């Protein structure tokens, strides 16, 4: 809750994308800030970091002329820079906050920081592709009749076409959290996205509260807010 | 280039018992410095234990670590349904800092019955296009299900996207959303719209089934 | 003349305030008078003793005034007498530690009886006050032993020794 | 041109004039040599503390040894105790009055003092108390011992290659000792000069053995022969610089073993700070190389005490508190009321 980073983006192959990192904590100047990128159900991977206050930078050799690490101190914000992106480039990008320097026994702080980290951001997913972004659609889940298991009931929402992942659901703006499951997308034979999103409440509570889902997609910049409620009948 | 192997790749154990974790390195670390992670679905890496050894603040007496140049393990301690998590291992010693393969940790529990829910498509999705149903499957266990959609008693496949949620770090159950989707065209045709779920520990195949243009 | 009891692996830690609020220079000697710990001005100096690899001190209490001498790890060997020299005073403050080893078997047998030696420094008179898991007052002097037990006293056992009146406590678990 | 006839008393330890001269240096030292992160014991509320951090930009510059002369204001005068031989505390005999001190180089060092005062006689070994070990010993050299510590250069790679598929001359790694540097002094007159501190120690304790050993612990500050030129700060290891037993050697000839001793050293980023209790981080080491020259003009040590006897007094190498390093210089000082 206090290092984030930017929104999720598309872009098409061969351009350059820029990854931001906001670190309104406490101190960004002596603490080392590296970048460790992740691709979809693979394993984490080091891509390098910078020590905003020394202005020193350690990076990854596979990523050689690619990768340009900068820190703008007034911001208080981390950067990072990836040219030439290919397919295999797609991936959710983590900004981790270096550990930090060791006071009481080691003797120095070089590169990109001591080596491990503490503090991580939220991460980011920037996918690479030549379709164009997509809006979701958002599509209530109603309760009905055939949806109501003793005294608890079920709607949702369902979010159809867009592109690319990821799409953030919430429900009351966050005052709604348990009973809520997200299904992760899956792709379909249109080239584009579906996620849908259901909580279980009490049946009694259907009247004397109001339930709605608020769909986020930053890659369109695109923010839906629908309100689930029984049918007309 | 130091590469790092961890052993085993998935870990099913049940709750309240112990569990072990290993990290084989390629070459001897540097001053002896491994890191350990923890990340539950959907999240962001957390740091477990660092310098082989040492334990970050905020992690519980339960995890501990221990390891020598290339032997490096991690014991969870008295596991809980929250647990549920991949690990990694990172070493610190020598650049670039390789991570490791990472080891799914799932968790075992008692065999779940899923209660169904089967949801019409919107009016508003209706007339516009294409329409879409929808068949809920609240919490369960055996992540093993089979889903059939029967248009009027007639069995449809190839036609249906399934996707499950990861365990719920609550009651380490599954939640299975099937999303059967098809043009206006040829739903206003059919009456019956049935969802028949098989399930490893489900008695008798329940199906929930509704009419057309119905409350 | 203080005296401060310490329990054997626990950690411990000796005092030593001066007057003066700033940071003056001070050193710790022991009864022999050999160099433990000191300073120099804003540095940590350890001295050639047995105490040199568990002997430390907080410097951030120095600027306040005070400064203090923690043992830890520690052992029966290090019980001694020490000093601290602050604006030429000279705070004297002995330390006697003691320890608890159980001779008799983790898991004793039903109806046996129970051993235990306390270490002692050489010079010494000890006074031991035990007792029970639930309702028994056990005394004794240089060694205390039960003959005499029962099933019922499986548990976790208390035992206080007392010098020079202070008096510390330990705990041990009998199946 | 008035002359006194009287008993004059003088002092060392218990000198104004010292703690005056150190408040100057750490002004001196705040406007030439700043961290890049500062932290401090916010010891407020006398309830055990927490650490203060500040960071703050740190220019790489240089701080030289600027002469300082300790002057006389108007009013006041400053008394120069010209004896031959001073013990450090008590009468001086002959004393003179001169308007300014001596220039004094401003040298934070540890164990060693480098370019400072020479003894025109012979060796003066000064404490407090000799009796306590807990005193610092200064002992003051008649013959200058020259130090040269010195660090590499970019002289590593000299060319790169531009290629539209790649470059070279860029992956250097090897996880190794880049911070590090060595000195070098004359083993015959360093121990030599060994031997003059020997011979003055054993005059003050005589029927007992002089060994020399290693410093028995504590921040590397003190352990290791700390100082700064060029704007890093130097550890280099004084293990075997004082590594030899006196008990029965008195001859002079000549001898050779191990052409010039050389000395472990290394730079540091963490420092711990000498000006107060606290500790300090600077950047990175200069892409230059590092040459570094000095006389080593005394050095400051501490004998073990202990009430066990064993026949032999052993004497480890002090220093740390910066007050003893001006107190070399301003011995033979004290400043006076023009009446
Ligand atoms: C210098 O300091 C000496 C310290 O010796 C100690 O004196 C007292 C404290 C005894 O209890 C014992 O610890 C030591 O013998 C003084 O004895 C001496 O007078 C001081 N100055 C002189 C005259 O040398
Ligand atoms: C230094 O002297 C101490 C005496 O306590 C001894 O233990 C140590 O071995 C000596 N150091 C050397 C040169 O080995
Ligand atoms: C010692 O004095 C010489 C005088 O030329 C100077 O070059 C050198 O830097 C000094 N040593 C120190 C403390 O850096
Ligand atoms: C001093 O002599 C040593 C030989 O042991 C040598 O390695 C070193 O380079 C010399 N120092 C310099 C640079 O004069
Ligand atoms: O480029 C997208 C932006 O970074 C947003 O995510 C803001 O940070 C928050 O609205
Ligand atoms: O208390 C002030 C805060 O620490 C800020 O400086 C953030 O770190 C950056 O906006
Ligand atoms: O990552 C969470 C998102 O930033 C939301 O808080 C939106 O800003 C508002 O729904």
């Amino acid at each position: 809750q206090l290092l984030e980073q930017s929104g999720a983006e598309v872009k098409k192959p061969g351009s350059s994308v820029q990854v931001s990192c906001k670190a309104s904590g406490g101190t960004f100047s002596m603490y080392g800030f590296n970048w460790v990128r992740q691709a979809p159900g693979h394993g984490l991977e080091w891509m390098g970091g910078i020590i905003p206050i020394f202005g020193t930078s350690n990076y990854a050799q596979k990523f050689r002329g690619r990768v340009t690490f900068t820190a703008d101190q007034a911001t208080s914000t981390a950067y990072m820079e990836l040219t030439n992106l290919r397919s295999d480039d797609t991936a959710v990008y983590y900004c981790a906050r270096d550990f930090g320097p060791d006071w009481e026994d080691g003797d120095s702080y070089d590169g990109s920081g001591r080596g491990f980290f503490d503090f991580w951001g939220q991460g980011t997913l920037v996918t690479v592709s030549s379709a164009s972004t997509k809006g979701p659609s958002v599509f209530p889940l109603a309760p009905s009749s055939k949806s109501t298991s003793g005294g608890t009931a079920a709607l949702g929402c369902l979010v159809k076409d867009y592109f690319p992942e990821p799409v953030t659901v919430s429900w009351n703006s966050g005052a709604l959290t348990s009973g809520v499951h997200t299904f992760p997308a899956v792709l379909q034979s249109s080239g584009l996205y579906s996620l849908s999103s259901v909580v279980t409440v009490p049946s009694s509570s259907l009247g004397t509260q109001t339930y709605i889902c608020n769909v986020n997609h930053k890659p369109s910049n695109t923010k839906v807010d629908k309100k689930v409620e029984p049918k007309s009948c | 280039e130091l590469v790092l192997t961890q052993s085993p790749g998935t870990l099913s154990l049940s709750a309240g018992e112990r569990a072990t974790l290993s990290c084989r390195a390629s070459q001897s670390v540097s001053s002896g410095s491994l890191a350990w992670y923890q990340q539950k679905p959907g999240q962001a890496p957390r740091l477990l234990i660092y310098g082989a050894s040492t334990r970050a603040t905020g992690i519980p007496d339960r995890f501990s670590g221990s390891g020598s140049g290339t032997d490096f393990t991690l014991t969870i301690g008295r596991l809980e349904p929250e647990d549920l998590a991949v690990y990694y291992c990172q070493q610190y010693g020598t650049s670039p800092y390789t991570f490791g393969q990472g080891t799914k940790l799932e968790i075992k529990r008692t065999v779940a019955a899923p209660s169904v829910f089967i949801f019409p498509p919107s009016d508003e999705q209706l007339k516009s296009g294409t329409a879409s149903v929808v068949c809920l499957l609240n919490n369960f266990y055996p992540r093993e299900a089979k889903v059939q959609w029967k248009v009027d008693n007639a069995l449809q496949s190839g036609n249906s996207q399934e996707s499950v949620t990861e365990q719920d770090s609550r009651d380490s159950t599954y939640s299975l959303g099937s999303t059967l989707t098809l043009s206006k065209a040829d739903y206003e045709k059919h009456k019956v719209y049935a969802c028949e779920v098989t399930h490893q520990g489900l008695s008798s195949p329940v199906t929930k089934s509704f009419n057309r243009g119905e409350c | 003349k203080k005296v401060v009891l310490g329990k054997k692996g626990d950690t411990v830690e000796l005092t030593c305030t001066a007057s003066q609020k700033k940071s003056i220079q001070f050193h710790w000697k022991n009864s022999n008078q050999i160099k433990i710990l000191g300073n120099q001005g804003s540095f940590l100096t350890k001295g050639p003793s047995k105490l040199n690899d568990r002997a430390d001190s907080r410097r951030s209490l120095w600027d306040q005034g005070n400064f203090p001498l923690i043992i830890k790890n520690l052992k029966i060997e290090d019980s001694d007498t020490y000093i601290c020299e602050v604006e030429d005073q000279k705070e004297e403050v002995q330390l006697l530690v003691f320890g608890l080893t159980a001779n008799s078997d983790t898991h004793l047998l039903q109806g046996q009886s129970l051993t235990l030696t306390l270490e002692s420094p050489p010079g010494s008179s000890p006074s031991v006050q035990c007792r029970s898991p639930r309702g028994k007052n056990i005394q004794g002097g240089k060694t205390l032993s039960v003959s005499q037990l029962e099933l019922q006293d499986s548990g976790t056992w208390t035992c206080t020794v007392l010098q020079n009146q202070k008096k510390v406590e330990f705990k041990i678990d009998i199946v | 041109v008035v002359l006194e006839n009287v008993t004059e008393h003088f002092n060392m330890w218990k000198n104004d004039m010292v703690e005056q001269m150190q408040e100057d240096i750490i002004s001196l030292w705040d406007q030439s040599l700043k961290p890049c992160v500062k932290l401090t014991p916010l010891c407020v509320g006398a309830g055990s503390c927490d650490t203060s951090v500040i960071t703050q930009a740190c220019p790489k510059i240089s701080f030289e040894p600027i002469p300082i002369h300790y002057c006389a204001p108007a009013g006041f005068a400053i008394l120069k105790c010209n004896d031959k031989t001073f013990n450090g505390k008590g009468p001086c005999k002959n004393v003179s009055t001169v308007q300014c001190t001596h220039g004094i180089r401003p040298v934070v060092s540890t164990q060693l003092l480098l370019n400072g005062s020479l003894a025109e006689e012979e060796v003066v070994i000064r404490s407090d108390n000799f009796t306590n070990n807990a005193k610092t010993i200064i002992v003051q050299l008649k013959e200058s011992v020259e130090i040269n510590c010195t660090r590499p250069n970019q002289n590593t790679r000299k060319s790169i290659h531009i290629g539209p598929g790649r470059a070279f001359y860029t992956t250097g790694e090897i996880i190794g000792d880049i911070r590090q540097a060595h000195c070098n002094i004359s083993r015959a007159k360093w121990n030599d000069t060994l031997k003059q501190i020997v011979i003055k120690l054993r005059e003050q304790f005589e029927n007992k053995t002089i060994v020399f050993n290693h410093s028995s612990g504590g921040d590397p500050e003190i352990v290791m022969h700390s100082f700064n030129c060029g704007g890093e700060f130097f550890y280099c290891n004084s293990a075997q610089l004082f590594n030899s037993t006196w008990n029965n050697n008195t001859e002079g000839s000549n001898n050779t073993e191990g052409n010039t001793i050389t000395l472990p050293c290394r730079i540091k980023q963490i420092i711990n700070m000498w000006q107060e209790v606290g500790k300090a981080m600077y950047a990175p080491p200069i892409r230059g190389q590092i040459r570094c020259s000095s006389n080593i003009t005394g050095l400051l040590l501490t004998r073990d005490g202990g009430i066990n006897e064993n026949g032999t007094e052993i004497f480890r190498p002090g220093g740390g508190d910066m007050r003893d390093n001006w107190r070399s210089e301003l011995y033979k000082y004290k400043v006076v009321k023009i009446e």
